[PDB]
């Protein structure tokens, strides 16, 4: 086509507003922190009926008292790993304890996002700017849980209920209405499962996708198929009696 | 035809704003500083699509406002979009 | 009109892939106008005298201020106009005096009440820059890809006709389906049909639906669709 | 043919400028709408900024420096988390190596060719991103407005964004009263609240969304927000 | 297409490119800033448009005089001319580092002319769109070069640019018959605001600001002054005294 | 060098790198495998139709990483042995390092690792390599498949094969194949393996090899006498209408 | 593809575009000037236009002293005329810093012609179309003169000019050179053959000049000058009275 | 293009028409043509007659002559 410096009629470039289109071809994850605990889930709904979803991990751990998830190609959501993670590892190399996560964010969308033709002392040879949308949430020492997330774009906002993948559309517009204040732990674990089930095209399986959450005790704890099992259960017996 | 200036475009706007019915509210020297390299071709369609925000508010006349909902009608690639503003 | 000092659009310019539901869309619109409606192209418009494309084409440029209510679509401007460095390898300056001449009609005079002006073209800026100057054109038509929840309409407009089976969810067939165009959208529908020939389906099923996006989409389209050929030129 | 004089860094246009200019000035009214002025003794920076949705918050686009000087920049910020942290480290290293105040002079010279390289040198794109910088020094307080063509300026006052040319004409009439008072920073703050009813026709002040900044001799450089704007709204 | 607007790697066959060209047309676009050059010394002239009241007078100085010894001023683009004054002053800079003595102007003239010529031999090095202006007083006498945007320069003993840059020259002629060798330059600085006054017929608009630093040959002996105060008004309502309307 | 990237983000996400490094595998042999409960099977085919080599003089997809894991796969010839290569140096940086045998899962990353950089990163091209990767871990005699997209995209599989018409042919084994009831002798995986490989190649069995990776260090390589035997059983009850 | 108007490729006429476009008009300048070797001397003469009353004429010149021994003349753009001027001064003083002796003929316009060609293998560097004349006295050989063409070329020149009108002062001093049969001027006493040179000048112009309107000068046996104003005046008066 | 000798006869032509003040030089206007020919000599008074319109007088000063000589050689081309 033509050099890569060529902007939008608004001044932005075409990679970064074309970004978007690359997360509506992965997969629907929507992220929730509540008052106790912050509700992590994605989808991973199936390529084929021998796929096996124990390997696959679209839930990462960058550090125990905050969590990470993807939406999107996962060739990005490993370039975190040796910066995010690393990052976070650097901040106990010299302060020694838990990174801020209105902090981490943006250390993090300071490494996350660099790129452009070329530059001799910083690189810029990445092409793309994300083709994956991460999300970034944790535990606060001062304020509480804080939800974020990582643009494809590259910017970062504060989210109190954050919707990401191709059903982003009908799934926070009524994601307004359903988030609380008072909405609990335990009261989001039926609510993520219910919208999800509207959301995904197949039957609501333990290997069609895969949830987790952040505790500010024990940290960051997967939910096991068993356990997953459990509150599948639990979604058909409440879904019965709201009728 | 060089670039005109603040008050080189206000007196080209001034000509198609003779037929116009304007609640005297509009600065002359306030929109031109808005508008950058735009010629009389440019500045006319400025004063036409005026009145057309008007029509769907039922308006009786123009107002400043509606100059300036001029520049968001579609011509210079001013719509919007979507990511960074919503 | 008269009160307000406003006058109505007369020219507009049509950018887009080739007919996927842009060009439905103006043929839909002038069946509306109940008004005379004449079709002229660009393509054979060049031939080989001087004037077979400029002056006798001015002779129907005249009689649209004579015969009112009168509607002429412009057709392949691409042969037409277009941006000129070296001015031309020769034999394109008729075709860009015709450019020049469809500038003299609307030059000294002309009334916008019964005459209108629409381009058709893939690309907007490919013209001559001093052509797409405004007041030839007083509009331009955006086309691009639509949102999700728009296009839900056209999933119904080709089953209104069609019969489908009862308890059937369009929620889960649009998110198979990325951004689209209209016309794409009843390519989906076209080989569903053909799902119930050689399968021979009795009515329009939720797996014909579910398949034929990565069927079609996915499995037939592939390449050979029209991505980055638009930025701005 | 607009590839050549636009798409291309180190290309000239027949007018003597850069196309890629002309995209960046737009920037500006495609992001928040800020409002800024210089009391002299005082100084107010007030921007507004929208968010994304009505459950999230936008981000921070002020960054301070130190306690005598502050900087909110508008349009959008592709690169300001770089250029403006790297500004700020020259912040603190002009006043760890130089112990210079860091005026309102060289803090844009060197922004006007850093931007310039990027045409000057193959390889990078411009940076179009308008930055409103204010800083105080033993001759009061001094503003600078930074354009993406590398404008080095100082004016009492400025408004910049989508709708806010209304703010900042109207202002210049009561702009010789605005800087001949001194010491009540509350008034001067409330100077810009008036700009931001001028700059809103559509939607109304918001409380969160609103972002004051404030610098002074005996007062040092903070952001006020929730509860500090409470007797502004 | 025809390559000289893209590459300015290639020959034009009137010697220049057309991205030359489109340089010249920038600079005239500029404000008009001028020059004197008499037996007296060399005196600068620069202006600055208002465009509203939000502007301040008395801030904004585009005559870059490097050390007390040399002027500069340029036009067109800021960037562009501010990005010669970084270097033009780094060498100067290197100069009394290996040689401990003061640059003389013809010596300044050459490391600003390699700048120009080396940025059109690459393709991908964007060259200057801006013209330079510069003088002041050295061990010899006074002496004013400007550089052109193309990077062509030699003796000039008056400037010009912006809007009637030929035209604001005829002016300095005339004053060629009346002082052959220019006698006294303070009255050329009088002359200095009524060569600005003559573009102003056909550029006025809104207020303008006048604005003027020179070197001398005989008062500063190589030191620099600033027009202020008395001498500020004097040359202001000099050009106003022959047509009051 | 070139400062600039080979590669260019696609506005719908379509992007020509991606297009024709899937079809690298498309226009080459397939490679077919399937996992098991003590050992694994990896089976292969050429696309020469005259033979005038060996199998030992010439080697084709075969290589190895640890000592109990074969790496075999087909995405290209050149670019797929360069990532073999850094990986074995990678398997001895483990040595050098954690001293231990590294995982089949990271060595999938790995490979994804240098893919990584190439659609990331400019002034180097990706590849159209996609690696089937299996073998063990240490101590552990439970396999793993894990299929390798130029665009570091991976996943965990069982009966996945990659090739020529590949994705019909392992229809085949969605149903008679069970995943949950994995079979138990190491000759039962090359039964289903050799009526897989009849669906490609047809004749010409000289193109066909199979390589089966067992535990404690030992590969066996069938020959083409013992696949004949498996293709007699296939015409026995299937000819017989009942 | 295929056109010359950015990159350079071989043409199917096996002749380079910008090589055309380099040698089509060195005239662009519009000035002509011309050089002649004496026996122990070498006389170079350029004309020399002044389109203004503010212009310094000792400022404006053609010929640049490169050694205590060599001139040099150049026609073509002013500011690619000092590119080779700057660089051949640079080159100058590293023989002495190299040798430490005067810089002969043969070396000055061998590194100038290599260093052009040069620009034949980068695609990427723009070369010099400017006319390159090297005009110098040598102690063993008396004078020389080398023409360095844009492509490279030069080889001894017994008399060489500039402009449309090098052909016709050729054809009347091969007439001279066909009958003495010498390549340079036998006859002593310089300040008449700088007169002898005008003559021949004078022929193709048809018209006089002024001091500062004529850029003259003289190369001598270890030394190399600029006529002044006085002494260019004083050829101009002097020559009516001969002839 | 040439020199002053060949120009020389249509300066006479070119000064015999313009009416205006015994005191000129036309030597220096010499050196101030460039790219100038037969018709771009009458744009010289051409031009500088038209400044002298609105002036009530149809002398042309030797500068202001040159004047449209310099504006002559912008608009060439």
């Amino acid at each position: 086509d033509r050099g890569v410096s060529t902007f939008s009629p608004e001044g932005r470039l075409f990679q970064v507003e074309y970004s978007l289109e690359a997360i509506k071809l992965g997969s629907t994850a929507i992220g929730i922190a509540t008052k106790e605990g912050v509700v992590l889930g994605v989808e991973k709904r199936a390529t084929s009926p021998l796929l096996e979803s124990d390997s696959i991990e679209k839930i990462v751990e960058i550090d125990r008292h905050i969590g990470c998830a993807m939406s999107g190609l996962t060739a990005d959501a490993r370039s975190m790993i040796e910066h995010a993670r690393t990052a976070a590892v650097t901040h106990n190399l010299y302060y020694d304890e838990d990174i801020n996560v209105e902090s981490l964010t943006q250390s993090v969308c300071d490494l996350a996002l660099r790129f452009g033709e070329g530059a001799s002392g910083e690189e810029r040879l990445m092409s793309r700017p994300f083709g994956v949308a991460l999300l970034i949430a944790g535990h606060d020492a001062d304020d509480g849980y804080q939800l974020f997330h990582a643009e494809p774009s590259g910017t970062f906002y504060r989210y109190n209920a954050k919707a990401i993948g191709s059903g982003s559309e009908g799934a926070q517009a009524e994601l307004l209405n359903e988030w609380h204040s008072s909405l609990t732990l335990k009261e989001a674990e039926l609510l993520v499962l219910k919208i999800l089930k509207q959301v995904m095209e197949e039957k609501l399986d333990e290997n069609n996708a895969q949830l987790s959450c952040i505790t500010k005790q024990d940290g960051f704890k997967i939910y096991d198929n068993e356990k997953t099992a459990e509150l599948i259960k639990e979604l058909k017996e409440k879904e019965a009696a709201e009728s | 035809f060089p670039l005109p200036s603040e008050d080189s475009r206000a007196q080209i706007l001034q000509i198609h704003s003779r037929k116009m019915t304007t609640d005297d509210d509009i600065n002359w020297q306030e929109l031109a500083r808005s508008t950058d390299e735009f010629n009389g071709a440019q500045l006319k369609a400025v004063t036409v699509e005026a009145g057309m925000i008007a029509l769907r508010n039922g308006q009786s006349s123009v107002k400043h406002e509606d100059f300036v909902e001029g520049i968001s009608e579609v011509q210079a690639r001013k719509s919007k979009s979507v990511s960074f503003y919503a | 009109f008269a009160t307000l000092g406003i006058d109505p659009p007369k020219g507009i310019l049509l950018y887009g892939p080739p007919g996927t539901g842009k060009t439905l869309c103006a043929r839909a619109v002038a069946n509306r106008t109940d008004a005379t409606f004449i079709r002229v192209i660009g393509s054979e418009l060049v031939q080989k005298y001087v004037g077979e494309g400029a002056r006798m084409v001015r002779e129907l440029f005249e009689m649209a201020r004579t015969k009112k209510a009168c509607i002429i679509f412009f057709d392949e401007i691409d042969a037409v106009g277009g941006a000129r460095f070296d001015d031309g390898a020769g034999g394109d300056n008729e075709v860009q005096r015709t450019m020049l001449e469809l500038i003299t009609q609307l030059d000294g005079f002309d009334p916008r009440g019964n005459i209108k002006v629409m381009f058709a073209t893939n690309r907007p800026n490919t013209l001559d820059p001093a052509l797409l100057r405004p007041g030839r054109i007083d509009r331009k038509v955006e086309f691009s890809l639509p949102d999700l929840e728009g296009r839900a309409n056209i999933f119904r407009i080709h089953s209104k006709s069609m019969s489908v089976e009862r308890g059937i969810r369009w929620e889960l067939i649009s998110r198979l389906c990325p951004n689209s165009t209209g016309a794409e959208l009843r390519s989906v529908c076209t080989e569903a049909g053909m799902f119930a020939i050689r399968a021979r389906r009795k009515v329009a099923t939720e797996k014909d639906f579910l398949k034929a996006v990565d069927k079609v989409i996915s499995g037939y389209k592939k390449f050979s669709s029209t991505s980055r050929y638009m930025q701005y030129n | 043919f607009r590839n050549n004089y636009d798409g291309d860094t180190v290309t000239f246009s027949p007018t003597g400028r850069l196309f890629q200019v002309e995209y960046a000035l737009e920037a500006i009214k495609q992001g928040s709408v800020t409002v800024g002025l210089r009391s002299n003794t005082h100084a107010v920076l007030v921007a507004l900024k929208r968010n994304a949705d009505e459950l999230s918050s936008y981000q921070k686009k002020i960054i301070k420096c130190d306690e005598h000087m502050g900087l909110s920049l508008a349009g959008l910020a592709p690169d300001a988390r770089v250029l403006s942290n790297y500004l700020r480290q020259q912040c603190n290293y002009s006043s760890l190596v130089f112990n210079r105040k860091l005026a309102v002079e060289r803090a844009g010279h060197l922004l006007c060719d850093k931007a310039q390289k990027n045409t000057q040198s193959y390889g990078g794109r411009p940076y179009g991103v308008g930055l409103l910088i204010i800083g105080y020094d033993k001759s009061g307080a001094h503003l600078l407005e930074f354009q993406p063509s590398g404008n080095v300026t100082e004016l009492y006052g400025t408004a910049i964004g989508a709708r806010s040319q209304g703010a900042k004409t109207y202002l210049e009439r009561t702009l010789d009263t605005f800087i001949k008072i001194d010491g009540n920073p509350d008034e001067l703050i409330k100077a810009g609240v008036e700009a931001i009813s001028q700059s809103l026709r559509d939607e109304s002040l918001t409380v969160d969304n609103l972002s004051i900044a404030i610098v002074g001799k005996d007062t040092p450089f903070t952001i006020y927000d929730g509860e500090a704007v409470a007797k502004y709204i | 297409g025809t390559g000289y607007d893209l590459s300015n790697s290639v020959f034009s066959p009137d010697g220049r490119n057309f991205q030359v060209e489109y340089a010249v047309k920038a600079v005239e676009n500029g404000t008009t800033s001028i020059g004197i050059k008499c037996n007296d010394g060399v005196v600068f002239a620069v202006e600055k448009l208002i465009t509203s009241k939000l502007l301040v007078p008395q801030k904004n100085v585009k005559i870059q005089v490097v050390d007390r010894h040399i002027g500069c001023v340029y036009s067109g683009l800021i960037p562009d001319g501010r990005h010669l004054v970084n270097r033009g002053r780094e060498e100067a800079a290197s100069f009394k580092k290996l040689y401990k003595t003061p640059i003389p102007i013809p010596a300044f003239a050459d490391r600003l002319g390699q700048y120009v010529q080396a940025h059109t031999l690459y393709n991908s090095v964007r060259p200057f769109g801006v013209s330079t202006i510069f003088g002041g007083v050295d061990k010899n006498g006074a002496h004013l070069y400007m550089l052109e945007p193309s990077g062509s320069y030699w003796g000039y003993k008056g400037a010009a640019t912006g809007k009637g840059r030929q035209s604001a020259k005829a002016e300095l002629e005339k004053l060629v018959d009346h002082h052959p060798e220019g006698l006294s330059a303070r009255e050329a600085v009088k002359q200095a605001a009524k060569i600005i006054y003559l573009a102003h017929e056909d550029n006025k608009e809104k207020d303008f600001e006048l604005e003027i630093s020179w070197c001398s040959l005989s008062e500063t002996n190589g030191l620099h002054k600033f027009v202020k105060g008395d001498l500020l008004q004097e040359a202001i309502d000099f050009a106003q005294k022959e047509i009051n309307g | 060098g070139y400062d600039r990237a080979l590669s260019i983000f696609s506005p719908d996400g379509h992007i020509f790198q991606v297009e024709y490094a899937l079809e690298a595998v498309k226009r080459g042999t397939c490679a077919v495998g399937v996992k098991g409960k003590n050992c694994v099977v990896l089976g292969c085919e050429r696309r020469s139709t005259l033979k005038l080599q060996d199998t030992r003089i010439t080697p084709s997809k075969v290589s190895k990483i640890d000592s109990h894991v074969v790496l075999s796969f087909s995405g290209l010839n050149a670019d797929s042995r360069i990532l073999i290569e850094k990986a074995r140096v990678e398997a001895q940086s483990h040595r050098l390092t954690l001293e231990d045998p590294v995982t089949v899962e990271y060595l999938t990353r790995y490979v994804a690792g240098v893919q990584q950089r190439y659609t990331q990163s400019g002034g180097v091209r990706p590849f159209g390599v996609s690696t089937l990767i299996a073998g063990f871990d240490p101590r552990d005699d439970e396999p793993k498949l894990y299929q390798t997209e130029p665009s570091g995209i991976y996943s965990s599989w069982s009966a996945q094969t990659i090739g020529r018409n590949s994705k019909t042919v392992r229809e085949f084994l969605e149903k008679n194949y069970d995943r949950k009831e994995p079979p138990a002798t190491v000759e039962e995986c090359v039964k289903l393996t050799v009526r897989s490989l009849l669906e490609v190649v047809q004749t010409g069995a000289k193109n066909i090899e199979i390589t089966v990776v067992k535990p404690d260090s030992d590969i066996v390589a069938l020959s083409s006498e013992e696949i004949n035997q498996y293709v007699t059983q296939i015409e026995q009850e299937k000819q017989e209408q009942q | 593809a295929g056109y010359d108007r950015h990159i350079t490729i071989f043409s199917p006429e096996g002749r380079l575009y910008q090589v055309e476009y380099a040698f089509k008009a060195t005239n662009q300048t519009n000035i002509n000037s011309l050089a002649v070797r004496g026996k122990d001397c070498t006389v170079v003469i350029s004309q020399k236009k002044v389109p203004d009353k503010l212009l310094d004429p000792t400022t404006v010149s053609y010929i640049f002293c490169i050694s205590r021994t060599i001139g040099m003349v150049v026609n073509g753009p002013i500011p690619d005329a000092r590119n080779a001027a700057l660089r051949a001064k640079a080159e100058a003083a590293e023989f002495r810093y190299k040798y430490g002796y005067d810089m002969p003929c043969d070396v000055l316009a061998k590194r100038m012609a290599n260093l052009s060609q040069i620009y034949t293998q980068r695609a990427y560097m723009r070369p010099l179309g400017v006319i390159l004349t090297f005009v110098s006295v040598d102690e063993e050989l008396g004078p020389s003169i080398y023409k360095t063409d844009p492509a490279g070329y030069y080889v001894g020149y017994k008399a060489t000019a500039t402009g449309p009108k090098q052909q016709e002062i050729t054809t009347n001093l091969e007439n001279h050179f066909k009958k003495s049969k010498i390549d340079h001027i036998n006859e002593e006493s310089w300040e008449k053959v700088v007169e002898f040179a005008i003559t021949h000048m004078i022929d193709a112009l048809g018209t006089e000049f002024s001091k500062n309107d004529l850029e003259v000068g003289v190369a001598t046996k270890d030394k190399f000058f600029t006529l002044s104003a006085e002494n260019i005046e004083e050829r101009l008066v002097a020559i009516a009275e001969q002839d | 293009l040439p020199n002053e000798a060949g120009r020389l006869e249509i300066f006479k032509i070119h000064t015999a028409k313009v009416k205006k003040t015994g005191e000129f030089d036309f030597e220096a206007a010499v050196k101030m043509s460039d790219g100038f020919n037969g018709a771009d000599i009458r744009n010289c008074a051409t031009e500088a007659g038209f400044f002298a319109i609105r002036d009530d007088r149809d002398h042309i000063n030797p500068d202001d002559l040159m004047k449209a000589v310099r504006k002559v050689a912008e608009v060439k081309k």
